[PDB]
């Protein structure tokens, strides 16, 4: 069997008390399951932070202590801060394997300034060269990573061709994303000019360049 | 005019092996060196007056769990010694000298130097009835401990019960363990673990050991001793100087009253404080 | 410490591969080793186990047969070589630098993707990003490098060879419905220095080895 789950995604604000659970499918997870924590960071840092199910790593402040509650395990953040923010994975020992959750995703208030700032640029006279045309709409350094692109050619959406990647965590914790339009040379050189919008809680930017 | 200070501030980044003896655990600790870790067989019957555990250290054996760890670390400390005496008991029947290839003491299979594993003599398994007095006119620290097999076909593979017990009692003291029988995540590739105890021998006492399965014997005692030694949790080098106070951030001199690098020290060390600079005038 | 590992490419049902993590910053054959990886799914997964060079090797049911995982004492170098591969076995792998007897998954890495699919290795695509010209802010200038139309995951972009490493951010890549992907990377340079110093994109595929160098100058062009 050995199907270990835990919680999705969770949210909390500095100062107060978090608990992650990992419940095990084939019963009660034990203290004979020495339940372990990492700590998904951006750039895939998986740090170990609890082991034996309450054993601690040197370098993890007390906040974090492990426990069993239940007839599961237990994570407590007891002072949770902003840089508790991570994916937090539990795994649970089998006698003979060791399998992993999904991940608890924790959600913490904090990053006052998140403005995205906004690049456009034109295909490359090489790529218009070679029969193709793709403009780059680059967003970065906002938070939270939720936005909506939308590109407009002439004063006329466009919706064809836009291809947008779901943005992730950038080296300083803040979100980054890339929207793509994809033309044809002739497409390019017919129109006036082509703009980018880009709106994240409220503001909206939006950049716009020329064949000239 | 001008103002002599007060507090000693800086380090010397290596510890001065002079005035005292100092013994330096490059790859084993202390507990590694007191069982007889095959990795440490350099500390075998030595002497110091101060002992140096690393952060490179490590252990290349079975993989062992010591109740009481920080009370055993710092008795063997003060002692100053490894001065283990071989006794002889009587293991009638226990197919003794037994190892794993994990404990690798060599090419085949190895264990500690300081402790033997016994194992089952065929299929049989009797009741231990031993004794060891203390007719000496010292202290005697034996080690001893019990084995946690990974289930319990492995435990009654290696002994022909079921379940273990081992009672090690004194005039004065008494020791019972049950083993915990598991299959533990693979620590060098073991699924088992082995608890470590220990029982101090006053003169005029005599020890009694008592199991039937699961034991660790003794291949003696040590000699415990009343010393200035100690024991440090340091990385700083050994540099060929004569400093009397020695401090894990490395050695300081002994001519200010106060010092500032840290409270753990050894030796004619100063008081103590966090203040930086403290100048009075001459 | 310090664990990078390497082996990164693509491979078909059935076939090999051998992946390495080369440990470094601390000593080397003390402590166990272990493999886990992260699917596309961004789900974890433990592999394969090593005991400081081992008599115990054990891998995991899905793995078993199929993969071996060994050491070397010597290099400091730990391998672990895929064999039989199905398209299951598309994950980034992680070289694990923990110690049972104290901690369980401590060290983690960077990670090396491989991908198991029998679809064509395709090269990439690269066109130079065009700096600004007028309209500025009195900042500094954005150019950059478009690698479009590769596969697979991933490709690494440095900026003259190691000597621009300020102010320079890697996007992701965009699964474009293709099968292939689209990366783009742009640094921030002063306008001073704009037509004075030469910017080069230096793209490094690993999968398929296209080290392609692109220079990105005004062309005096519109």
């Amino acid at each position: 069997q050995a199907v270990v789950t835990q919680e999705s995604a969770l949210t909390t604000s500095p100062g107060e008390t978090v608990t992650l659970t990992c419940r095990s499918s084939t019963g009660a997870v034990t203290t004979s399951n020495y339940a372990n924590w990492v700590q998904e960071k951006p750039d895939h840092l998986f740090a170990g932070l609890i082991g034996g199910t309450k054993n601690r790593a040197p370098g993890v402040p007390a906040r974090f202590s492990g426990s069993l509650i239940g007839d599961k395990a237990a994570l407590t953040i007891t002072g949770a801060q902003t840089e508790d923010e991570a994916i937090y994975f539990c795994a649970l020992w089998y006698s003979n394997h060791w399998v992993f959750g999904g991940g608890t995703k924790l959600t913490v208030l904090g990053q006052p300034k998140g403005a995205p700032s906004v690049t456009l640029f034109p295909p490359s006279s090489e790529e218009l060269q070679a029969n193709k045309a793709t403009l780059v709409c680059l967003i970065s350094d906002f938070y939270p990573g939720a936005v909506t692109v939308a590109w407009k050619a002439d004063s006329s959406p466009v919706k064809a061709g836009v291809e947008t990647t779901t943005p992730s965590k950038q080296s300083n914790n803040k979100y980054a994303a890339s929207s793509y339009l994809s033309l044809t040379p002739e497409q390019w050189k017919s129109h006036r000019s082509y703009s980018c919008q880009v709106t994240h809680e409220g503001s909206t930017v939006e950049k716009t360049v020329a064949p000239t | 005019t001008n103002a002599t200070e007060l507090v000693q501030s800086s380090s010397t980044g290596k510890i001065c092996n002079n005035p005292h003896r100092i013994l330096d655990g490059i790859d084993c600790t202390l507990i590694d060196a007191l069982l007889g870790d095959p990795h440490c067989d350099v500390f075998q019957n030595e002497t110091w007056d101060l002992f140096v555990e690393r952060s490179k250290a490590f252990s290349n054996c079975y993989p062992y769990d010591v109740p009481d760890y920080a009370s055993l670390r710092s008795l063997v400390a003060s002692s100053g010694t490894l001065e283990f005496i071989t006794e002889g008991f009587t293991w009638t029947g226990v197919t003794q000298n037994g190892g794993s290839n994990a404990c690798k003491r060599g090419p085949g299979s190895g264990f500690f130097s300081r402790l033997n594993w016994l194992t089952k003599s065929g299929s049989t398994y009797p009741v231990l009835n031993v004794t060891m007095p203390n007719n000496d006119n010292f202290d005697k620290l034996y080690i001893w401990g019990i084995h946690h097999p990974s289930t319990d076909q492995e435990q009654t593979s290696l002994y022909v019960q079921a379940s273990g017990r081992v009672t090690v009692s004194t005039r004065r003291s008494q020791q019972t363990i049950i083993p915990n029988i598991g299959s533990r995540p693979w620590v060098r590739g073991l699924s088992s673990r082995i608890s470590i105890y220990w029982t101090i021998v006053k003169p005029g006492d005599v020890l009694v050991i008592n199991s039937n399965g699961n034991l660790i014997a003794p291949r003696g005692y040590f000699k415990m001793r009343t010393g200035k030694s100690s024991i440090m949790r340091s990385d700083a080098p050994i540099d060929t100087c004569i400093s009397e106070c020695i401090t894990p951030n490395g050695s300081i001199p002994n001519d200010k009253p106060f010092q500032n690098v840290n409270k753990i020290t050894y030796g004619a060390c100063p008081k103590y404080v966090k203040q930086n600079t403290l100048k009075l005038a001459t | 410490v310090k664990l990078v590992e390497s082996g990164e490419g693509l491979v078909k049902p059935g076939g090999s591969l051998k992946l390495s993590c080369a440990a470094s910053g601390f000593t080397f054959s003390s402590y166990d080793m272990s493999w886990v990886r992260q699917t596309p799914e961004k789900r974890l997964e433990w592999v394969a186990y090593i005991s400081s060079g081992g008599d115990y090797i054990y891998y995991a049911d899905t793995v078993k047969g199929r993969f071996t995982i060994s050491r070397d004492n010597a290099r400091n170098t730990l391998y672990l070589q895929m064999s039989s591969l199905k398209s299951e076995d598309t994950a980034m792998y992680y070289c694990t630098r923990v110690g049972e007897y104290d901690a369980w998954f401590a060290y983690w890495d960077q990670g090396t993707l491989v991908t198991v699919s029998g679809a064509s290795t395709k090269g990439p695509s690269v066109f130079p990003l065009a700096p600004s010209s007028k309209s500025t802010s009195g900042g500094t200038a954005a150019l950059g490098c478009l690698v479009k139309d590769y596969f697979p995951e991933p490709v690494t972009v440095s900026w003259n060879s190691g000597a621009l490493t300020s102010g320079v951010h890697t996007f992701p890549a965009v699964l474009q419905s293709s099968g292939l992907y689209s990366l783009s990377s742009v640094v921030t340079v002063p306008s001073s220095s704009l037509g004075t110093q030469t910017y080069i994109c230096n793209v490094n595929h690993k999968p398929s080895n296209t080290k392609v160098d692109k220079r990105v100058e005004p062309k005096s062009c519109d």
